[PDB]
């Protein structure tokens, strides 16, 4: 289950996400082994070209599309697991449906399918009502 | 009640920022599908949707003498030409000794205009050596120059004497890669998270000062960054007003910067067509040679509609009675050089150097029809330049290539750069004239809105509420 | 009102609070158009150089700065949201006020204004007073 | 204290954690003052080479580390701050000896070393064994 | 680290510099010169062995063509005599040169 770990499925693949999200910030495994200083075995020029720039800023990218996953988690206030649900429900705006039926035949991909003219509704919506929605405290109900 | 302090984080927090600003352009600079035109290192491309948000009941002084944002301006500048200066060949054996004639098989020798740029008519043609690919092998050829690039040596004084170029007895030279244009293309300077570009959108706020009308943005407008020394040139204009800025407007040291609400057609034009001639030196090293143009060789020369010059002066003094109700005279220049005595700028590879005299010719003291009704279209002399050194350095100095065919920059000024004369009278009579020596202060006469700005999002206040307690 | 449209708001400067937090690190939306890879226009030799290089260098820095701002917060225990309560009241310096002019009157910059010097005092004691002396849970009453 | 104030010591290394932690990450005040923008005195060159470019790298994997903790402290829900239990007992793989004598005299590296692989493998196991085995609810007693 | 950045910087700050390779030109220096002195404060074989000497060879201006001729000062450790040939005959050249640039 390195980067597979559901060839079909929709809820048995809805636990199996810590093994990926093990090597999802994981640049320095395969750079630790490297010995980049400037050099490895006497001596050379200076030699980082436009390639080590390259795996540079490529790692920048990447750490750059992390840190904005994290942020827009962060903007959720649900960023305290990756399985989270929301407060709201989706609107029934696709074909009239059934759970277990959905449940057994996609890839975790076919669902996907029938959600560019859904994504910035579900996005927008969520991150703004289940965000802004949380008051500060409770009055009532407490030890005393 | 109590002063319970509490933390806030996703408000506006102002400081000053030293950060770096980001290419912008439209497709032309991308589809003209030219190795790079003259910003492009793979910049990225502009936001079509510019969020410019404004803001009201706020104030905040603003500076465009204490900014940086020039500093990094002209370095990230200098950096282009010297990266673009990277694949151009060298030009030392260009250097070597070159014999000269005068006078050629041309139609004219003396052109019609005559303001001491044809008694000087600056134009021979030099025969020299340079390399084969064969190293081995030599050969003579012979290109144009005029007498700008070149002075007289072996002072026997006048019989066919030979020259030496200004810049190799002090500097280096190289080509200027022709491949690549010289033309501005609309920039918009982007800002990185954690800063942002405040625009005073005041309609009447001079250089610096207190400034309400906010304009928090991104990225800047459409900006056309080309030299000028004198003059402003394709600018933006003056909204409801004409704008005069001056850093200690009491001290006359401190250039006077103007923007008008009206442009003009300046026309410096180079009509008679030009040569070119690619001649392999070496393996890479390719000349670009001024052929002999065929057909009658007028001096390039300059045009501008002096009757606009007129009425926008009109304005501009009805403007400048900064303690005056009648008092003003303009004069020329006394002393200095060339590259600040003169309006240069590039255009089409060529150094115009336009000699803007048509200034301090006037006494608009008290009254403004005498020289308002006198509307007449002024013609003037424009020399031409093919090297440079910008920003005064003696470093690397770059060879402008010919342009073949013919030379138009038809252009709308906007504004102007001067300075109050140094030993004037208390209030007898003041005195301004041209000044050119900054070359700074051309880029922030239109960022004079614009000011860089981080952000803190952090805040605090008190208030009565408190966070979980267990005892 | 992407990141201002606080004239002269403070009381109704404190709900408007997530919709410049939307857009704080989300210059990599204005840094991913880049093309910056190899090459954009028609082709580029190496050409990879102080504007590009220290481009990335801005984008390190601000992302340290933010990091370094999102583990001071989740040092104070405020990486939760913005919103963000405290147990520590103020030491009896400033001069008299209302609960209300100081948030009614003023558009989130008269106050960093007048708080230059004392805010450090602050950071410190949520800092360190509010975490220290942080303990578990309860022991007497629960649900039977 | 950044690395000091614990010679053998568990309750006092316990107590100077966040002295150490805040002066271990003020390296961005170090990397705000450098200045080296383009020119130090007069005039320079380019001069950026594999030690500059590096200099960042090294900030990069540092902080990349860091960014893997965070990922840690968020798998474990440890996010919250460092006063963090663990749901796991200690397995008896350890040679018998007592608790505040190990508090007291092994400097918390005596330890480690000899529970460095057993370490190791009670990540592993609190990585996987904890939380996939949150239950959702209970409906006996609630608000309402 | 140490020995690598100090080769780096060195190489970084000799990037900047002039180059001398049309410097590396052949020489003729005179050792016996217009000076008084020759016996030193010191007789260790280095005062006799005076290893000075003044020497000119040509030089070339910005141009091509354009060489002049010019001289300086040079020690002994910098040349070396050709003793291919069958003496001297004021024939020295720079050692650092026929190794490397
Ligand atoms: C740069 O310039 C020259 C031209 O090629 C070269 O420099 C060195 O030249 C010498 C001789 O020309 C090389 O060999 C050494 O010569 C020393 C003196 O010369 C005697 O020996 C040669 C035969 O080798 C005779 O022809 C000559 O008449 C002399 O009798 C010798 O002393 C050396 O041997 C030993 O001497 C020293 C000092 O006593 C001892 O400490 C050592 O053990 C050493 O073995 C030697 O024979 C010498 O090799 C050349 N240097 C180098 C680096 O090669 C350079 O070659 C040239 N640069 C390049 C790149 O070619
Ligand atoms: C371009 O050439 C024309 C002539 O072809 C110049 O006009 C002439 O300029 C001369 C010199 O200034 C005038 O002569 C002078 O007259 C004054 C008195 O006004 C006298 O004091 C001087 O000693 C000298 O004799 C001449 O009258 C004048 N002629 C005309 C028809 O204009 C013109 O000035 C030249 N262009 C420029 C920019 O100078
Ligand atoms: C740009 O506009 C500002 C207003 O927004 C002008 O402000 C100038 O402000 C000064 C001080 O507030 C005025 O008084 C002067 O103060 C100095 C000391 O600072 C003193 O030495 C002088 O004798 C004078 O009293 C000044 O009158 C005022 N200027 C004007 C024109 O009213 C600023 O001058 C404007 N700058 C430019 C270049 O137009
Ligand atoms: C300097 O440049 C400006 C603009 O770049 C020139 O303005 C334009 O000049 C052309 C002729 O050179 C004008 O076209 C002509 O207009 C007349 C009168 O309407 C008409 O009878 C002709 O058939 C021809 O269309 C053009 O209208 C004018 N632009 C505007 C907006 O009016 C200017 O002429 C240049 N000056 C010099 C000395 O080259
Ligand atoms: C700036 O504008 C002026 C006037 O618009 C240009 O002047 C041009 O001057 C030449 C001679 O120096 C004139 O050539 C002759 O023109 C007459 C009348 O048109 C014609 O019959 C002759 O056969 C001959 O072509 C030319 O006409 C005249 N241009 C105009 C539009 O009248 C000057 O070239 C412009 N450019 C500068 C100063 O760089
Ligand atoms: C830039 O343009 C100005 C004028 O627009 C030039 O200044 C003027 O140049 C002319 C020609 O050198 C001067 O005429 C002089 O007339 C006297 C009359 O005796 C004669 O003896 C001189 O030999 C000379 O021809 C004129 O006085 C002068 N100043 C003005 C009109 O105020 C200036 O030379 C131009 N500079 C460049 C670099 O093109
Ligand atoms: C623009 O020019 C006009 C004249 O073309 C100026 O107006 C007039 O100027 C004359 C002479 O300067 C004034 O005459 C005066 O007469 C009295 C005696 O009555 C004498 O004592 C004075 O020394 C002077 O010679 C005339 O009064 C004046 N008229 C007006 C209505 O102003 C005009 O002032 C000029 N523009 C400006 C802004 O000054
Ligand atoms: C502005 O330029 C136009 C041409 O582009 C000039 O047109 C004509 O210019 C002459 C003199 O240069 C004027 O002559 C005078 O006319 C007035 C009547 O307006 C008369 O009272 C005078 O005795 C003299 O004859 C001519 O009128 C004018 N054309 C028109 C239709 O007015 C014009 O003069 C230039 N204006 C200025 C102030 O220089
Ligand atoms: C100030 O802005 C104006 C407006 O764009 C510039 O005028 C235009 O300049 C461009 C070149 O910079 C001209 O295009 C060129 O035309 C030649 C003709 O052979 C062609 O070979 C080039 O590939 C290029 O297309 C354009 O014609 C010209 N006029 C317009 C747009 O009406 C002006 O050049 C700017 N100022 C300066 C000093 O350049
Ligand atoms: C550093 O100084 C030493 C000290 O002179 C140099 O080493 C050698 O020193 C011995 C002294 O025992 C010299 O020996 C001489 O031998 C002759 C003949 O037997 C004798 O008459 C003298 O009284 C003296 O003992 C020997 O010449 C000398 N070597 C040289 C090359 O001069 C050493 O060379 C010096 N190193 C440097 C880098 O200057
Ligand atoms: C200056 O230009 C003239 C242009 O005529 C050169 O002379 C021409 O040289 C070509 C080369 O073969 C001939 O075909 C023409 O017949 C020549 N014309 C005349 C009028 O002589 C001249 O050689 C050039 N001189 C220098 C020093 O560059
Ligand atoms: C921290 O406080 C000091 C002093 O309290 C501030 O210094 C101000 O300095 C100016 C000119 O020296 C005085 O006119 C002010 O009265 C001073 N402020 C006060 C409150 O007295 C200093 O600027 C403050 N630090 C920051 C970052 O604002
Ligand atoms: C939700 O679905 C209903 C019924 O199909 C539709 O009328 C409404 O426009 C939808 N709203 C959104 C935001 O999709
Ligand atoms: C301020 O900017 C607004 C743009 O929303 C404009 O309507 C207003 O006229 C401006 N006021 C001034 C004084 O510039
Ligand atoms: C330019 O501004 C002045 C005010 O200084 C005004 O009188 C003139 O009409 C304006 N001209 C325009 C907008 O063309
Ligand atoms: C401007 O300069 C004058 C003298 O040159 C001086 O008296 C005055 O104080 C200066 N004002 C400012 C604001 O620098
Ligand atoms: C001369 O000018 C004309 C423009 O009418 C141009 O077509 C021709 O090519 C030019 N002659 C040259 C470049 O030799
Ligand atoms: C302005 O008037 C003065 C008279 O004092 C005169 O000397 C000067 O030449 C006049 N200006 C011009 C441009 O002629
Ligand atoms: C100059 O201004 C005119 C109108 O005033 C405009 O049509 C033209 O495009 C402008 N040219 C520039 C900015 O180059
Ligand atoms: C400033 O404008 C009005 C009038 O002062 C005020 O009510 C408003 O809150 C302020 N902010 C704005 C217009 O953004
Ligand atoms: C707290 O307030 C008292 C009185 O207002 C003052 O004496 C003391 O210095 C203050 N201490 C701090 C740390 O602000
Ligand atoms: C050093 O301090 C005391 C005295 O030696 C000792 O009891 C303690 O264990 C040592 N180590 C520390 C304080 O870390
Ligand atoms: C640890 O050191 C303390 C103080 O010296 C002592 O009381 C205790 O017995 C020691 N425990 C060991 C060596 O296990
Ligand atoms: C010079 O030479 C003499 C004899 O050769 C010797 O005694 C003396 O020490 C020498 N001087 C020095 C400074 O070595």
């Amino acid at each position: 289950g390195f980067l597979g770990t559901a060839g079909s499925t929709m809820g048995a693949a809805s636990i199996t996400l810590t093994v990926q999200v093990r090597k999802l910030l994981s640049g320095i495994v395969q750079q630790q082994s490297n010995l980049l200083r400037a050099i490895e075995a006497q001596q050379h020029l200076l030699k980082l070209t436009v390639w080590g720039i390259k795996q540079l800023q490529a790692r920048v990218l990447a750490v750059e599309r992390y840190l904005r996953d994290q942020q827009l988690l962060g903007i959720w206030g649900c960023s305290g697991k990756l399985i989270c649900t929301t407060n709201v429900p989706w609107n029934s705006s696709w074909s009239n449906k059934s759970e277990r039926e959905i449940w057994e035949n996609m890839t975790w991909l076919q669902w996907d399918k029938e959600i560019s003219n859904y994504t910035h509704i579900i996005y927008e919506l969520i991150e703004e009502s289940q965000k802004q929605q949380e008051k500060n405290e409770q009055e009532l109900l407490e030890l005393d | 009640e109590n002063l319970w302090v509490t933390v806030y984080y996703g408000v506006p927090v102002w400081k000053d920022a030293e950060t770096t600003l980001f290419c912008a352009s439209d497709a032309k600079a991308y589809d003209t599908e030219v190795h790079n035109v003259w910003a492009t290192h793979a910049c990225v491309p502009t936001d079509p949707n510019p969020q410019e948000i404004y803001m009201e009941n706020v104030t905040e002084e603003f500076n465009m003498w204490k900014n940086n944002m020039v500093e990094q301006m002209h370095t990230d500048i200098i950096s282009l030409w010297d990266q673009s200066l990277k694949p151009c060949v060298q030009l030392t054996p260009l250097c070597v000794t070159l014999d000269c004639s005068y006078n050629i098989t041309n139609n004219i020798t003396n052109s019609i205009t005559n303001s001491s740029v044809n008694m000087r008519e600056e134009i021979k043609n030099c025969s020299f050596n340079m390399t084969t690919e064969l190293r081995d092998k030599n050969r003579k050829v012979y290109s144009l120059f005029y007498k700008l690039d070149v002075v007289q040596i072996n002072n026997g004084n006048n019989s066919s004497n030979l020259y030496r170029l200004i810049n190799c007895n002090t500097s280096a030279l190289t080509q200027a890669c022709p491949k690549v244009t010289f033309e501005p293309i609309p920039i918009r300077y982007c800002a990185p998270a954690g800063y942002a570009i405040l625009k005073c959108n005041d309609k009447e706020f001079n250089g610096t000062g207190l400034c309400k009308n906010v304009s928090t943005v991104q990225c800047t407008h459409g900006i056309r960054p080309v030299v000028s020394t004198q003059l402003l040139l394709n600018g933006s204009l003056a909204e409801g007003k004409v704008m005069i800025r001056s850093e200690n407007i009491t001290n006359n040291v401190k250039n006077i910067i103007v923007q008008l609400n009206e442009t003009v057609t300046i026309n410096c034009t180079r009509p008679n067509n030009n040569t070119r001639k690619s001649v392999r030196i070496g393996p890479g090293q390719t000349f670009y040679a001024t052929g002999d143009i065929i057909g009658d060789i007028r001096q390039a020369h300059c045009n501008v509609s002096g009757s606009q010059w007129n009425r926008a002066l009109h304005q501009v003094v009805g403007q400048l009675r900064e303690y005056w109700n009648t008092t003003i005279i303009f004069k020329n220049s006394s002393g200095g050089d060339l590259e600040i005595t003169t309006h240069s700028f590039n255009c089409g590879g060529e150094f115009f150097y336009c000699n803007t005299s048509g200034l301090f010719n006037s006494n608009w003291t008290h009254n403004d029809t005498a020289s308002m009704k006198p509307n007449d279209t002024i013609t003037l002399p424009c020399r031409i330049k093919q090297i440079i050194n910008m920003w005064q350095r003696v470093g690397q100095a770059i060879y402008a290539p010919p342009i073949q065919g013919v030379i138009r920059c038809e252009s709308n000024i906007t504004g102007l750069i001067l300075t109050r004369d140094g030993g004037g009278n208390i209030n007898e009579s003041q005195i301004f004239r041209p000044g050119g020596g900054d070359m700074r202060d051309n880029w922030r006469s239109e960022l004079y809105k614009y000011k860089v700005v981080r952000i803190e999002p952090l805040g605090v206040a008190p208030t009565k509420a408190k966070r979980r307690v267990v005892e």
